RNA sequence: UUGUGGUAGACGAGCGUUGUAUUGGAGUUGAAGUCAAAGCGUGAGCAUUGGUGGAUCCAAUACAAGUGAGAAUGCCGGCA
RNA sequence: UUCUCGCAGUCAGACAGUGGGGGAUAAGCUUCAUUGUCAAGAGGGGAAGAGCCCAGAUCAUUAAAUAAGGUCCCCAAAAUA
RNA sequence: GCGAAACAGUACCGUGAGGGAAAGGUGAAAAGAACCCAGAGAUGGGAGUGAAAUAGAUUCUGAAACCAUAUGCCUACAACGUGUCAGAGCACAUUAAUGUGUGAUGGCGUGCGUUUUGAAGUAUGAGCCGGCGAGUUAUGAUAGCAAGCGUUAGUUAACCA
């Protein structure tokens, strides 16, 4: 018994090529390059799915530092004024968003002054 | 007006009539769930949590997020393992918040 | 006993196919190691040796 | 999952400024200028929209460098040729070209980036008190 | 309302025919026949005849207006090739490949004629989604 | 409750292909194959609709193998 | 990690700390005993580094506290004396 | 699959012994496309036959690499293993989905197999696509698992019907 099987190979390569669309040049045409680029893209996806929560926290810190620097104290002093006194688990983003709807944030920053 | 609520493990800034997506809650469509934990309801800041304060939401749907197809591949060392993931979520909106 | 569904109890064991990729294991080297005398065709010198 | 963080986009509004760099020092002025240009101090800093303000620096030649640097630290500039090192000293930079000094000291503090070359053009360093940018109605603040 | 005309396996290159086909495309027919006759190219004596034949096909067969015509869309697709051997120093026998071109010229009558192709494109997906939806009634 | 990085390498459970057997069954009211699409799976892989095409084919359980390709200055054909 | 049975693979190692030989208290040198790491191992520090320091990745989260290292700007984070 | 489905040991290479290929399918049936227009003509476009002429003699189907055309979006101060995570504006509207195509701009980012102590590698292999292509078989040995049969057990080979 002889088995040729050109169906399965083409279907597999078609899936790999379909994965990489919107790629420059031949990367979406030739399969040999498409597989390399899909592998590399998924590596980058795995690394960035961690780097982005590494970075968004930093952005929230930055936009909280800026808001507090216009009241007379720094972010590195505000965190004490949440943990030790008036123990609060308000998150590190929402205290950021509260500036985009301000004058409810000022209530926070003057509440810890007690 | 606003409120800050701990649903799942993420804290949410939530007003009236807003739809937000949280992690799976094990509750069928249409029922009302009272999220219990809450901090900073309205100018009223509970230090550990705001006691005797809830936010009442109606669950809209259970869904699966977009597929994340993770392939990990040691370079030039005989390894091409592949795995896929569809994190389930629940979308739900608020009706009003218990004072 | 319904030849349309004929089943045994247990005899169909893991067939180590040696050269069909890595996911099954036993792939490119095929269990022969790396680059020795045994790696080449017809290794395994005389039994008592 | 969670509520997506808010991020302004083409919602930028930028107000001019004026600082009279009479007796400040180079670097302490430069970090403040760099932050004011980047809009790092804005309450809503979107990292990719040039949300920062404009800036005009006046009386450049009066800025001061601490210590004996005026005779010991050199600024270099090289053409792509050979033997093209142009090497000038702090005393000569505070006289011949002073605005270029503050300009360069500010530019290097910005990231290697594609808005950095578009940020830096928001810094206008006039050498003397007079200017032609009174039309834009700047504010005025001390030591920034 | 297109009335094309095609010549197959002309002994010209595809890449030399595309140079004058660019000249003729998008322009009116009165300033195409003459502008193509007057240019000094081998790829012009081979396209003047074809363009005039397309004119005649449009005018006689389909019955269009004529002085409203314009060259809708011009190409020189790759026709079949010929393979030949060429001697060399020391007998190395490179392969010369003679080219060819399947020229085709389309002559439209209404000035737009392009949104109609897009309309057919959109219908071909509208019917796909519609057949998809009518088969969602599997309950 | 304790765990879940991993080459060589040991072990386990599996997908797919071609055909035979019996069992069901779809097909000119359009079969396989082929492209396209904004689906479903933990993976190998699997459906749905439409255009083309113009006669064979799909699922369940066993069985048997020329059974699974990105690399061999690989072979053949085509094309840059 | 002891005993029996089936099945292999391996026998070109490298560097850092420590104690010595050869070497010239020369080598990213060579040969050993030892502790690690890499190999076969990603992340953070180190500007950039396979082998140093911290650590040991089931997958998703636009959650919180930390280790080495670090807080004028690039680059997240500090002030007083 | 015989080297060979056809005028193959042909054509072709070689002084000679000898070496030695490739390619098939209209349709049910030629009803092989009279006639008209352009053109020198092949041919093409209508007509005509026919179920279909995107079946037309280039003749079953007709992927990919490859070459051209076109709606939609971006790009002419920009350092780029070319993608990813964020993200504007723009244009559409689906296997109804926290949707689709492009993606100004920020952060981040030295390919795949091989062999090596260690390679992005100034070490090597691959121009690209498709197809072909590499642990099987006979007869015995030992081990594991399952089954039949069992304590004077078990078991056939050749051969014959
Ligand atoms: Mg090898
Ligand atoms: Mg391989
Ligand atoms: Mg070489």
């Amino acid at each position: 018994m002889r088995i040729k099987g050109g169906k399965q190979t083409r279907v597999r390569r078609k899936k790999w090529l379909k994965q990489a669309s919107g790629s420059f040049g031949t990367r979406h045409a030739s399969y040999k390059v498409a597989k390399q680029t899909v592998i590399q893209a998924a590596k980058y996806a795995y690394r960035d799915r961690r780097n982005k929560k590494r970075d968004f926290r930093s952005l929230w810190i930055l936009r909280l530092n800026a808001a507090l620097r216009e009241q007379g104290m720094t972010y590195s002093v505000f965190i004490n004024l949440l943990k030790k006194h008036n123990i609060e688990i308000n998150r590190k983003v929402l205290s950021e968003l509260a500036i985009k709807e301000p004058s409810k944030f000022n209530l926070i920053v003057q509440k810890v002054k007690s | 007006m606003h409120a800050i609520v701990v649903c799942g493990s993420k804290q949410y800034l939530v007003h009236e009539n807003d739809t937000f997506f949280v992690e799976k809650l094990e509750a069928p469509v249409g029922k009302e769930i009272q999220l219990d934990k809450v901090l900073m309801l309205d100018e009223k800041i509970g230090a550990p949590y705001l006691e005797k304060a809830r936010v009442v939401c109606v669950v809209e749907k259970h869904g699966l997020q977009r597929k994340v197809n993770v392939i990990k591949h040691i370079s030039q060392k005989h390894h091409l393992k592949k795995y896929g993931h569809r994190q389930p979520y629940t979308k739900l909106k608020v009706v009003r918040f218990v004072h | 006993l319904n030849q349309l569904k004929s089943v045994p109890k247990a005899r169909n064991h893991k067939t180590k196919t040696l050269g069909r990729g890595h996911g099954s294991g036993l792939g490119k080297t095929s269990g022969r190691g790396q680059k020795g005398q045994k790696a080449r065709k017809s290794g395994l010198t005389r039994p008592g040796f | 999952k969670t509520s997506m963080l808010t991020k302004e986009q083409a919602n930028k509004r930028r107000q001019w400024y004026i600082v009279d760099a009479a007796g400040l020092v180079l670097g302490k002025l430069a970090v403040k200028a760099a932050d004011l240009i980047r809009g790092k101090n804005k309450v809503d800093f979107t990292p990719n929209q040039d949300c920062g303000d404009y800036l005009i620096i006046i009386n450049s030649d009066q800025v001061v460098l601490t210590g004996n640097k005026k005779e010991n630290e050199f600024w270099y500039h090289h053409s792509q040729y050979i033997g093209g090192i142009k090497k000038v000293s702090g005393r000569d930079m505070l006289k011949k070209q002073s605005d270029k000094l503050v300009y360069n000291a500010v530019k290097g503090m910005l990231p290697d980036n594609r808005l950095s070359r578009r940020w830096i053009t928001k810094v206008h360093v006039f050498k003397g008190d007079k200017h032609n940018m009174e039309a834009q109605k700047p504010t005025t603040l001390n030591w920034s | 309302m297109i009335a094309f005309a095609k010549q197959f396996r002309v002994r010209i290159s595809p890449q030399k025919a595309r140079l004058v086909c660019q000249l003729i495309v998008g322009k009116k027919t009165a300033d195409a026949q003459n502008i193509l006759s007057n240019t000094p190219k081998k790829a012009a004596t081979l396209i003047a005849k074809l363009l005039n034949s397309a004119i005649a096909n449009a005018t006689n067969n389909h019955g269009m207006n004529g002085d409203a015509l314009y060259v809708f869309e011009c190409v020189a697709n790759q026709g079949p090739s010929m393979k030949r051997t060429i001697p060399r120093a020391k007998g190395s026998s490179n392969m010369i490949t003679k080219r060819s071109s399947n020229l085709v010229v389309k002559l439209s009558d209404n000035p737009n004629e392009r949104q109609e192709l897009i309309k057919q494109q959109k219908a071909l997906v509208k019917k796909r989604v519609e057949g998809q939806q009518k088969a969602k009634m599997a309950r």
